[PDB]
């Protein structure tokens, strides 16, 4: 904004806070929500079983 | 870990793998491509694989001698026991684990 | 940034009756039906604990004594039967900009 | 013998390939005990005999990694052959053969 | 079982360098960012500085701005704060804390952070001559 | 015998169902032979021979 008196940049609060939380809660969503346990997916077999 | 030593010649006990320092527990076994120190005496590990899958993971690990060498055997004898398969030193030896009778 | 005033400051009251104190905001604090102050106790020798987190709910471990509510600028700490273990300090802190500020703090001891 | 496991080994003489500069052959054999339970060895002959056993309890299963890697201590949770990796993010390319979480 | 220990405090004169280690055990502290704290003797908490998850973004308060040095080694899972340019006034009882929004990102210098979960047990930082 | 599979093999001497005109059942065995190896079949019977 520009006026007679001052001039300059003036970010806004509330719409990119909850931008913030909004983007945190995705983010945290598509990280967290894969759940995984304990495996071995490692196998050995000899050669009469291939 | 394991070095030059696999996993069967670690459980037979091999000439060159008794210097390994064994653990009350491990999570996993570590191997090297360059590893080829498993069964001395040529042969058929039956259900190798098997020993190899249950003994991955243990929580307490004792080895102890179920029948000692010097007393279990009066009516055999068990110093003659020894294979050139693989040497100690370049002495014929059989593994810790097992007696040749 | 934001600052914040305990009215009540080493307030003293003995065992079993009610502890008050509140906390006013220069500004508010509270956003999308939330709340965003949370309450801090030390002991003498101690780290200060959590103690009500998001101004109305509870930290596993408090006892269910420790209650706390507000909205906007004004929140309350209310101490339901305060017990002679229970001498310590008490802080505000909003956490609504990147420089969370601390209250003066309150001090409650027997009477 | 034992409360589960039970078979004859009939000993087999024939004339093998040479392999470690050694004629003869040798199947290597195991087998699980129970505690309380008893284990029998009976034979005239062609029988290798355990010196030192093994105790344990198995925790679950995990699995076996080959690689040239050395060791070192660390607190981690995915063990791949060729390193280890954070865990934080769902999805990594480091290598198919993974242990743990 | 979160535990939150720090030491290489002690005395100092105004104008020498003094680092700081908050090691951390028992938690996922990848995820989570961290907070350094103080306590001036006779006076009330107030924050000092905070670094995100990925330790790209640090911020600082404004009376220890453009002075302190927050940094982290995930490998280790060790806080650190360098602290340089002493004062008399900076004599406190520091504190290291986690912050309670997991896995929360901080790209801005007003954004809302969570709350202190823990604490560490705290070490005497004083400055005298 | 070779450098992998070792086994001694036994006679089968009994009157099985007949099948195909024919009583009695003959068991094949295949063996891989890696390079540098030697197959070494030995046999005074019942060898029906590659
Ligand atoms: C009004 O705020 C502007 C910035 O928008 C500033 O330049 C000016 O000094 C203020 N004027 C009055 C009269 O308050
Ligand atoms: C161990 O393996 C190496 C591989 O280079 C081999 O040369 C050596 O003969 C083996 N030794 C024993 C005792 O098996």
């Amino acid at each position: 904004h520009q006026n007679e008196q001052g001039s300059g940049y003036a970010a806004d609060l509330k719409s990119t806070q909850n931008a913030i939380d909004k983007i945190t809660n995705k983010v945290n969503s598509v990280i967290e929500k894969m759940n995984t346990q304990f495996t071995a997916v490692g196998k050995e077999f000899n050669h009469l079983e291939k | 870990h394991l070095g030059k030593c696999n996993i069967a010649g670690w459980i037979l006990g091999n000439p060159e793998c008794e210097s390994l320092s064994t653990a009350s527990s491990w999570s996993y076994i570590v191997e090297t491509p360059s590893s080829d120190n498993g069964t001395c005496y040529p042969g058929d590990f039956i259900d190798y694989e098997e020993l190899r899958e249950q003994l991955s993971s243990v929580s307490s690990f004792e080895r102890f001698e179920i029948f000692p060498k010097t007393s279990s055997w009066p009516n055999h004898d068990s110093n003659k026991g020894v294979t050139a398969a693989c040497p100690h030193a370049g002495a014929k030896s059989f593994y810790k684990n097992l007696i040749w009778l | 940034d934001i600052v914040m005033t305990q009215s009540p400051d080493s307030l003293a009251v003995s065992l079993g009756e009610r502890a008050t104190i509140n906390c006013r905001s220069s500004q508010s604090v509270s956003s999308n039906n939330k709340n965003f102050l949370a309450w801090y106790q030390e002991k003498p020798g101690q780290p200060p604990k959590v103690l009500i987190y998001w101004a109305s709910a509870r930290e596993s471990g408090v006892p269910d004594r420790f209650s706390g509510s507000g909205s906007g600028t004004d929140f309350t700490l209310t101490i339901s039967g305060l017990q002679a273990e229970d001498v310590a300090v008490y802080y505000c802190q909003q956490h609504y900009r990147t420089p969370p500020t601390f209250g003066q703090g309150t001090k409650v001891e027997i009477k | 013998g034992s409360s589960r496991y039970s078979k004859k080994f009939k000993p087999e003489i024939a004339i093998r390939p040479k392999v470690r500069d050694q004629e003869g052959r040798m199947n290597y054999y195991w087998t699980l005990v129970e505690p309380g339970d008893k284990i029998t060895f009976e034979a005239t002959g062609n029988l290798v005999v355990p010196r030192y056993a093994f105790a344990m309890e198995r925790n679950a299963g995990s699995g076996i990694i080959i690689s040239d890697t050395p060791v070192h201590d660390c607190n981690t949770t995915c063990q791949t052959p060729k390193g280890a990796i954070n865990t934080s993010l769902p999805f990594q390319n480091i290598h198919p053969i993974t242990i743990g979480k | 079982q979160v535990q939150l220990v720090q030491s290489g405090g002690g005395v100092v004169p105004p104008g020498r360098s003094l680092r700081l280690s908050c090691a951390a055990s028992g938690f996922t502290f990848s995820t989570y960012g961290m907070h350094w704290v103080r306590q001036a003797p006779g006076k009330g908490l107030e924050w000092v500085a905070v670094i995100s998850y990925d330790g790209n973004y640090k911020y600082y308060a404004d009376s220890v701005r453009g002075r302190f040095t927050i940094s982290r080694d995930n490998s280790k899972n060790t806080l650190n704060l360098d602290m340089n340019s002493l004062r008399t006034e900076d004599t406190a009882l520091y504190y290291c804390a986690k912050d309670s929004q997991l896995r929360s990102l901080l790209y801005f210098d007003w954004l809302s952070q969570g709350y202190f979960d823990h604490w560490g047990q705290g070490t005497l930082v004083t400055v005298s001559s």
